[PDB]
């Protein structure tokens, strides 16, 4: 019954915090939320692990894709930290110690989530709230204007720590374990969050440490489940999300004089495997040459199975992430040694793959 | 149990 | 779930000296104390409270608060909020004032949760804009994770609470929908839920006025909880009432007064003559001299019917409502004056007589 | 419409 112009949302995982704590589970939460979001029909983007300049970037391109009647949810895993009801986000760049310029301010968001006349405005922080002492700073945010449809799920309370599990290789964060339990059903988005909270408080491990709090003004009923306004092969349904459609831009799969395949784990992280397509002993399939903006390591590389290389869920997989680092065209070389006969020749062709999802943009 |  | 009581403190204000007047917060505390008192809580209900009695009013019930039991607190009056803290404002406030004239709802919060409580409730239906004059930065401590406040505002952050421009007795927007929602036997999260949606409909204040609910509430408690199976006794010494009595005046003239409680600090009081000798062709039934420091004026005392007083109340009686009961020093005495004149005689008689009520009410908690 |  009540109607989305479109179901816009993005995730932001930050895990390898250059000078803080590193955290695993922002992976697993983030890769999770955004097959939930697209099973509601959702248009997702997810990030891990972004720098301020490049957190600062996907949240200008966020609100891009906004306009009046849009549903946008933000979800957030990592780091954060809450100074006089202002809550902040802290990126893997961000120094020790922080301030307000540092980190993006979830509050400003939501402000310019405002100026696009958002339908419903949703902020799943998964960080915790507790306070900065370096940062004394204290900006007076001009009040926001009254839209009844802002609601607000953080993982935890004011003061307090938002916890991951350590125990599983693919082990959840609190919230997004219960979460992914609740998120599909049509209620309304606070009612939804409302049963998350209750579950949550049935875990042993999280009494006393972890509640889920929950801030909202919407007054009608909306839920994530609400369908789409429009057909999506529109003068408008088309223009409005040109910029999405060209940030999904898998490679397509090269032919080698080898074969190469291009998946999409996040839309910053591809993952790429090389396979094996009577006078040859034995033969040899590596990937080289990759650029050094996006800093990958030859131990982390041409693994045997794609778990071997850090990723969600023969052949030899090579995990290409931080693809928003990339300045222009990735170029890699498939070199190929192989053995008739004792001697032993080895080839080197040079493979362009283009611009491939986010660093489309 | 991990603090984020 | 069950609660080990349910008890709530109510708050109005509306008797600003160097602020702006309200009327709704009086019709608005009245409601929703009558809507409680059928929910089994037990309800103290105050009007017009200075700095002093606010916080002497939110101590002692926090006092009373204990391990399961069901807090509530209702502010109606005027408000502001710095930094993410929400103040209320006593009648007493200067102009301009700072956070030191103010009662902090986030510290009240802190010492809610030190009692161990079961759930707390804080319906705050005021205005959250900032008061610039206040430049004061508050250094607070952590809350305790309880998982078990639900807070219920009027409005959003930095925007305004509204009640209808001086026009009788009518609610402000908050209560004219919760009072058709609080009796429900629903989570108190989702009854708020509902409140919002029904204020979104309301047409007198779109994009000026929505309902802003914060919840850390795990648990489906509710306001309708049953109670299973010291503060019965402290909160009966505050709602006595004193007992009927009967004048007998030199005349042979019976008067008649009775009492009636409107607020924890308001009192109403009726005169109706009984006995009237039959040579007694005139006669008026007045109440004068009052206690200074209660503050009547004579312009609003001896009514026909309550309503002309600022009263609620359900035969040819003269109503007084005697406001401010917490302000009382001494015991509450007063004069029942007779103007009488005989069937025959000229001159109108005058008669007297001191009467001696106590402390009614929360005037029994002298401070 | 007051505002409180
Ligand atoms: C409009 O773009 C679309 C794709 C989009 C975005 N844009 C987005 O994430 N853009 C982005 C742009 N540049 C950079 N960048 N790399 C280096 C420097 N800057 C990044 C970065 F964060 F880091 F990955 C992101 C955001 N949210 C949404 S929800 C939706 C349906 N579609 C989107
Ligand atoms: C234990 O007290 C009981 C009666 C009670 C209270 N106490 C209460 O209102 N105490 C109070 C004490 N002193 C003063 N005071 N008079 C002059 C200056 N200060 C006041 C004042 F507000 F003004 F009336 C109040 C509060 N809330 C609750 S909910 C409940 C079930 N019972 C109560």
């Amino acid at each position: 019954q009540p109607l989305a112009k479109d179901k816009v949302a993005l995730l932001i995982g930050n895990m390898n915090y250059r000078e803080h704590p590193k955290l695993k589970a922002p992976l697993v939460d983030v890769y999770e939320l955004t097959n939930l979001l697209r099973q509601l029909d959702f248009k997702v983007v997810s990030l891990l692990d972004l720098t301020e300049y490049e957190m600062r970037n996907a949240v200008d391109e966020f609100l891009l894709l906004l306009d009046k009647g849009v549903y946008g949810l933000l979800y957030y895993a990592g780091h954060g930290y809450e100074n006089f009801g202002n809550s902040f986000m802290v990126p893997v760049d961000a120094p020790n110690p922080y301030r307000s310029e540092n980190c993006l301010c979830v509050q400003n968001i939501l402000k310019l989530m405002q100026e696009k006349e958002t339908g419903l405005n949703v902020f799943l922080l998964d960080m915790c709230r507790k306070r900065n002492d370096y940062d004394d700073t204290i900006p007076i945010l001009d009040a926001l204007k009254v839209t009844a449809n802002i609601v607000f799920g953080y993982a935890t309370c004011q003061g307090a720590e938002a916890f991951e599990i350590q125990h599983s290789g693919l082990a959840n964060g609190i919230f997004m374990k219960f979460l992914k339990d609740r998120l599909l059903e049509d209620k309304k988005i606070t009612v939804l969050l409302d049963e998350v909270a209750e579950d949550m408080g049935k875990c042993h491990l999280t009494k006393g440490k972890q509640a889920l709090e929950i801030r909202s003004s919407l007054s009608e009923k909306r839920a994530l489940t609400d369908p789409i306004q429009g057909t999506e092969y529109s003068a408008e349904s088309l223009v409005r999300n040109l910029q999405w459609a060209k940030a999904h831009e898998l490679p397509e799969s090269m032919c080698l004089k080898i074969q190469l395949g291009f998946a999409a784990e996040f839309s910053n992280v591809m993952i790429i495997y090389t396979s094996i397509v009577p006078e040859i002993i034995m033969c040899d399939a590596y990937v080289t040459d990759f650029p050094l903006d996006l800093d990958i390591d030859p131990k982390d590389a041409n693994k045997g199975t794609p778990e071997e290389t850090g990723s969600y869920l023969h052949c030899l997989y090579t995990r290409l992430s931080s693809l928003q680092k990339l300045k222009e065209h990735l170029v890699f070389t498939v070199c190929l040694s192989y053995q008739y006969l004792e001697d032993t020749v080895e080839d080197k062709q040079e493979v362009n793959v283009g611009k491939p999802l986010i660093a489309k943009l | 149990v991990r603090p984020r």
